[PDB]
Order: structure tokens, then C-alpha cells, then sequence
């Protein structure tokens, strides 16, 4: 998982046996990956809905998600991070997150003039969800408080990052 | 660095044990359930219709509700 | 011709932006709205894509 | 009759002020009723998904190549229809009766599908999870700083919605 990030990359059989020997917990990660994107639609409209609701200005005639062109903007915004973010918890580090995704965005978002705190109420909504969902808040039931810390902190770093 | 491009990893998991449909996109056998399962993974750009962006406006503007989940 | 009624309920109780779509009722009432509308229900092939990739992930 | 020309062109209406008051004094727990619909229509979005995805993940046959759902176009017209139904369901609630309900989308709907092909108890499935998302939706059992209404009772409502979701499947079965 390196040379997607343009043919799919299928990891089964074998090729999945010794992925889940090469990283923590592979099993409880895919899992929670699974939880988490599996439910990625509903977890980048309920964050974008709540940073609107808490902040309605934004949709007003000088808010950054006025008009359709950038309400779809930000909705594919909100779902590029948490895939960059799913992508972390899948490979087990953040570095493919910070690089490809992180560097660079903040003095994007500047230079466009997207909102900073509607950014980091939408982001700790996401974490919210996904934590929710890791933790389960269809699996065998124990204990997944480690991925779900894991994934709270690539949520962190991008909180940090914007 | 970010390039701009709007692509993101998409990531599908199939825990398909017992599933009829046979296996067929992986190519390393490994005699156990693990050949049942699978783990995908394409970069793709991540685009919002404004058609679907109308849509949500539509959800989002009444400022009140909710799903469940949430403080208010 | 594929249309169906869409309802948006406006409990706008307290806010600054000022109603004009819509007589008054001399209280909370004129903060508050229900408006209908027939509107063409439509899908784009990306919702359906996205549902189908979630549907996919948690069948077994 | 102001709501009849809508759910019968394209230009909107718009009930509000003095008018609403008084629809509110002509409708059975106006208040309530308005909340519920609300919450039905602002999650509408993910109540349709998540029907058609439990259909789905129930039966997976549905988006097996010989499957009624099978390719984009067939999956987004039954997540089309799914949305019809409930936004129907949605006005019939607003009305407090069924008869915009079964005379402009329950007529004649199940002829089409026998017609069509698509599966009777998928369409029941799918129908029953709407069901069922609307009525928690209405009896709403979530805590005040998380509910986005006054606490009180709401279980006449939702029997009433699910009257309509029951017209819906005993219509279209
Ligand atoms: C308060 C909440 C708001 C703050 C603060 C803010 O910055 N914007 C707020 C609200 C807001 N309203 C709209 C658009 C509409 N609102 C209505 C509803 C009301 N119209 C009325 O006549 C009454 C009273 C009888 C209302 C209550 C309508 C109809 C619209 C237009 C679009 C629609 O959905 O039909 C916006 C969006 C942009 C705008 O038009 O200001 C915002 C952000
Ligand atoms: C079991 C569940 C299923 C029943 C019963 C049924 O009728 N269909 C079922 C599943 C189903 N799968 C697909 C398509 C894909 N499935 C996979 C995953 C698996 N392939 C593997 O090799 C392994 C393990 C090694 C898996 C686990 C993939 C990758 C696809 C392709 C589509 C994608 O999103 O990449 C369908 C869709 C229709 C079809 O092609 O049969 C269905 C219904
Ligand atoms: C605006 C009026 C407004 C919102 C919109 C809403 C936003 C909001 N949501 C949360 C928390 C969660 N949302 C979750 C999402 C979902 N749960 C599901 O079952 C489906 C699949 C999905 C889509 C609706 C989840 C899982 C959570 C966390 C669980 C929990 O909160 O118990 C928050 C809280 C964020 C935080 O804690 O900082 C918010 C604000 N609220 C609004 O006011
Ligand atoms: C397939 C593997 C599969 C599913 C997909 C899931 C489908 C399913 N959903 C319900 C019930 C509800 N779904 C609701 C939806 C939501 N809650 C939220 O917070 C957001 C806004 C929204 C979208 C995700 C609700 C409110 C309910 C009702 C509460 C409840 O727990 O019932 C069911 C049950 C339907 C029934 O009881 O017949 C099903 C099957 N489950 C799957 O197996
Ligand atoms: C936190 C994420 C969860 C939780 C998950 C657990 N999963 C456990 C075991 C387990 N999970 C799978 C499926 C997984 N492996 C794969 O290869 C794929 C897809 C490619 C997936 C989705 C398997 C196969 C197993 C092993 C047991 C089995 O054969 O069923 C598990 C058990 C502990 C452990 O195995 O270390 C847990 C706790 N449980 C929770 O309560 C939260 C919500
Ligand atoms: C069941 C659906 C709910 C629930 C609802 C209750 N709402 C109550 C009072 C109330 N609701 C509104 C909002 C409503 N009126 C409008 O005009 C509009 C928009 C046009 C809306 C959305 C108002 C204004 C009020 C009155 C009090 C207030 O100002 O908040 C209510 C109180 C009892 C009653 O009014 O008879 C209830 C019970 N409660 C529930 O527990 C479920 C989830
Ligand atoms: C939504 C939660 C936000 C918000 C977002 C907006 N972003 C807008 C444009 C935009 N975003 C990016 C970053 C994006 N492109 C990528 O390739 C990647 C990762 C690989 C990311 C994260 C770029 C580069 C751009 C500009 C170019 C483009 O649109 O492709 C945007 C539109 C601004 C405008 O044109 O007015 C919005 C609205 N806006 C918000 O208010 C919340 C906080
Ligand atoms: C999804 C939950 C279903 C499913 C649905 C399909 N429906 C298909 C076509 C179709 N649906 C309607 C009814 C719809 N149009 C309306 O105007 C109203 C009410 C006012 C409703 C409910 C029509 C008229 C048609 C045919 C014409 C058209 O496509 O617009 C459909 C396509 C069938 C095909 O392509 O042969 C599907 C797949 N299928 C399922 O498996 C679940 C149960």
C-alpha cells in the first residue's frame, strides 16, 4: 500500500495474512477501518451540519458555504480528510496523512479564506464519529480503545496541521 | 505535499466469510479464511455533486436538528 | 414526472436574519416558518457509488 | 388548497406568521407535528441509504450481477424511489392524512413494480427500515442537550407515521 497513493491494489488471501502479521492488531484495525468508512457519508454531513448549525453565517450570502459550488467544496474536503485519516489507521502511522494531505493546506485554506474554526468544529466532529464507531458507542465485542486513541490522534495531527 | 488534486485513499473492506460470490481480485492463496476476505484500496478524487450539495443545504438550513448522536 | 414534496421547518426563534419570504402574529410565531415545495427527486451516480461501497463493507 | 396546487408546478409556497398559527390551530399538536416532520426530512438523506444498505447487506443478492439493483442506474433509481416514498410519507404527516399519500404515489405503484421486476419484499424491507428510522426519530429517547426539542410525548405521533409507512407497504406488497 504505497504504490496507490492508478490501478487498485487488492490485498487478499496470503497477501492479507502476512499484512495482518506486519501491522498492530490486524484484524481489530480492519475492523475499525471498516466502522469508520463504511459510515464515511453520514460522518462528513453530520460534521458539516454541525458547524453550520453552531455557525450559520457560513451559508449566509458571505459565508464560505454559500452557494452549491462550495458546499460541494467543503463536503469533498471534509470526506478527502477522513479518508487521508482511514488511510492512517489502515497503514498504522500518520506520515502518508502529514505529507500528502497536510502539508501545504492550512496556508491553502488562507490564500482561499476557509474559515479556520469552522474547520476545527467540523474535524472534532469527524473524530467524534469516528471514535464513536471504533469503540462502538457486527464485530466480535472487546476491547478496541487502542485503535480508537490511534485514530483520535491522526485526527489530532490534522486539527494541529489547519 | 498537498497537491491539489482532490484525490484520497478509498479503502473497502470485505470481511466475506461463507460469502457465495468466489474470490477472484487477490492472487496468493493461503488455505484459510483469510482467502474470504479482503482489503482494497484506490486513490481516487473525491467529488461532491452540487446537485447532492443543494441537497444537504436543504437538511442543513433549519439550524435545529439532528441526527441521534450529538450535543446541540 | 418523478416529483415529491420537500419541507423545510424554520424554528429561526432568536436569529438576526430577518424573514421577507412570507400577516404578522405579534409573537414567536413571525420567527417561524414551513415552507413545501415540488421538487424533482434526483441521485447522483456518486451517491449511488458511495452506497455501494458501504453496502459492500459490512455484508458478510 | 394552498398546499394542494404543490403537491399537484414548480413555484414553492410558504406558510408562515399568522398563517402558520392558525394551521397550527387546525392540525392535531401542531407543534409536535412540526418537530417530527423536521426530524424525518432534515435526515432524510442517510434514513434512505441506510434502508437501501440494509436491504442490501440483508439480501446481497440485490447487487449480484442478476440482482434488481445491480449497476448505477438501478441502484440509484431505488434509492430514488426510496426517497419518493418517504418524502410522501413526510407530507402525509405534515397533512395529518394519507390521501395526497395513496392517490399520487400509491396508486397503481404496485403494477409498476410487478411490472418492472423489483422484488416485493426487498421494497418491504427497505420500506420497514424507513419505518422504523422515522418512528425513533419521532420518539426520540435522547437526552436534552442532545435532543433538539422540549421533552414530552410523542408515541401518538409515531404510531401515526408508522400508519402511513404500513399504507406504504400493504400498497406497494
Ligand atoms: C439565523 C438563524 C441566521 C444567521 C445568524 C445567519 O447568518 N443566517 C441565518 C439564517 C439563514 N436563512 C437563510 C434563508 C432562508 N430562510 C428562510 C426562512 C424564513 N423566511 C421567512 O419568511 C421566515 C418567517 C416567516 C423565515 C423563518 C428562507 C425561505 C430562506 C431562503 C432559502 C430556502 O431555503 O428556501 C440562509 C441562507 C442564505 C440567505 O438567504 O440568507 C441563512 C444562512
Ligand atoms: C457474499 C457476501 C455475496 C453474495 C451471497 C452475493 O450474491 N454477492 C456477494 C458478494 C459480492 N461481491 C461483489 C464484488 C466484489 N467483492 C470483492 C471482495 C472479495 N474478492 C476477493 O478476492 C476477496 C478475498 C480474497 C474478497 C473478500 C471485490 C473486490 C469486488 C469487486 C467490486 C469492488 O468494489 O471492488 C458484488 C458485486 C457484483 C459482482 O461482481 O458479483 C457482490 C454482490
Ligand atoms: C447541528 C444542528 C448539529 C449536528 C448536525 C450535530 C452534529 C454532531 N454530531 C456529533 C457526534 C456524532 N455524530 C455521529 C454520527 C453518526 N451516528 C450514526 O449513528 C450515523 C451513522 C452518523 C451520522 C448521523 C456520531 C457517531 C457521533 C459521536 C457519538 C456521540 O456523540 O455520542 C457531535 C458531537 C461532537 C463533539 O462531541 O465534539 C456533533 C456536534 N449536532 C448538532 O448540533
Ligand atoms: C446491513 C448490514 C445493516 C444496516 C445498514 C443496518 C440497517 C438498519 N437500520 C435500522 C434502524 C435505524 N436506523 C436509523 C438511522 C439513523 N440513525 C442516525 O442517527 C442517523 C441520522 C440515521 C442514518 C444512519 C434509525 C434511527 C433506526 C431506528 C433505531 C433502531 O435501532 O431501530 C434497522 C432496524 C430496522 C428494524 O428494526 O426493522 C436496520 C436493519 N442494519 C443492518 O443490519
Ligand atoms: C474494534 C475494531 C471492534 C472489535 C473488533 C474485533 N475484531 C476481532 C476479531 C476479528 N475481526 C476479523 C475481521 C477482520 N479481519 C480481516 O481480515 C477483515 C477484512 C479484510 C476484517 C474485517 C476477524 C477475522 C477476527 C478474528 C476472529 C474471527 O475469526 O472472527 C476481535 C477479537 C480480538 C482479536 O481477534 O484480537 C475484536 C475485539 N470489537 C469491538 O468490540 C470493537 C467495536
Ligand atoms: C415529538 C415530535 C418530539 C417533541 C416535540 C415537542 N415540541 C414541543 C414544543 C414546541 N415545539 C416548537 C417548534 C415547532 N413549532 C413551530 O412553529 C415550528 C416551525 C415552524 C416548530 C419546529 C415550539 C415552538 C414549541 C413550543 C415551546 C417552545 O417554544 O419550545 C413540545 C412541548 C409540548 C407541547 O407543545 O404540547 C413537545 C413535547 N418532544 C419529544 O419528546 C419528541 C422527540
Ligand atoms: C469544508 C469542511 C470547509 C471548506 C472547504 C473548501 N475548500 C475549498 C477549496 C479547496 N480545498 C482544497 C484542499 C483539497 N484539495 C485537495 O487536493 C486536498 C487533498 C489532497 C484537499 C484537502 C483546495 C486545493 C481547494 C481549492 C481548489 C479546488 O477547489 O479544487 C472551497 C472552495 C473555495 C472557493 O472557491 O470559494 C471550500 C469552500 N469551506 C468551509 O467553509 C469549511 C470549513
Ligand atoms: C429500491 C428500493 C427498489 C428498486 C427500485 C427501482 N425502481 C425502478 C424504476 C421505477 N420506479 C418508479 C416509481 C417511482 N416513480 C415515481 O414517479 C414514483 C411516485 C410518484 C415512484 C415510486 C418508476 C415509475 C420506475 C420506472 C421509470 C423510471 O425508471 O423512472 C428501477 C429501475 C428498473 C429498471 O431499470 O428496470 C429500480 C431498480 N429495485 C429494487 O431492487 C429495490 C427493492
Amino acid at each position: 500500500f504505497s504504490r496507490v497513493v492508478s490501478k487498485a491494489a487488492y490485498v487478499g488471501g496470503a497477501d492479507l495474512q502476512a499484512l495482518k502479521k506486519f501491522i498492530s492488531e490486524g484484524n481489530k484495525r480492519l475492523d475499525a477501518v471498516n466502522s469508520i468508512v463504511s459510515n464515511a457519508s453520514c460522518i462528513v454531513s453530520d460534521a458539516v451540519s454541525g458547524m453550520i448549525c453552531e455557525n450559520p453565517s457560513l451559508i449566509s450570502p458571505s459565508g464560505n458555504c454559500y452557494t452549491n459550488r462550495r458546499m460541494a467544496a467543503c463536503l469533498r474536503d471534509a470526506e478527502i480528510i477522513l479518508r487521508y485519516v482511514s488511510y492512517a489507521l489502515l497503514s498504522g502511522d500518520s506520515s502518508v496523512l502529514e505529507d500528502r494531505c497536510l502539508n501545504g493546506l492550512k496556508e491553502t485554506y488562507s490564500s482561499l479564506g476557509v474559515p479556520a474554526n469552522g474547520n476545527a468544529r467540523a474535524v472534532s466532529i469527524m473524530k467524534a464519529c469516528s471514535v464513536a464507531f471504533v469503540n462502538n458507542t457486527s464485530t466480535p465485542q472487546g476491547d478496541c480503545s487502542g485503535l480508537a486513541s490511534e485514530v483520535a490522534g491522526y485526527f489530532d495531527k490534522v486539527t494541529s496541521a489547519i | 505535499g498537498m497537491d491539489k488534486s482532490a484525490k484520497a485513499p478509498a479503502i473497502t473492506i470485505f470481511d466475506h466469510r461463507g460469502c457465495s460470490r468466489a474470490p477472484k481480485e487477490s492472487s496468493a492463496k493461503s488455505g484459510s479464511q483469510d482467502d474470504e476476505m479482503l482489503v482494497k484500496v484506490a486513490s481516487t478524487k473525491v467529488t461532491v455533486s452540487e446537485d447532492v450539495a443543494a441537497k444537504k443545504l436543504q437538511e442543513f438550513i433549519g439550524f435545529k436538528e439532528k441526527g441521534l448522536d450529538g450535543s446541540v | 414526472s418523478a416529483k415529491a414534496p420537500v419541507i423545510t421547518i424554520f424554528d429561526h426563534r432568536g436569529c438576526s436574519r430577518a424573514p421577507k419570504e412570507y400577516s404578522k402574529a405579534s409573537g414567536q410565531d413571525d420567527e417561524m416558518m414551513v415552507k413545501a415545495q415540488s421538487v424533482k427527486i434526483a441521485v447522483s451516480d456518486g451517491v449511488a457509488e458511495s452506497v455501494l461501497k458501504d453496502s459492500l463493507s459490512v455484508m458478510h
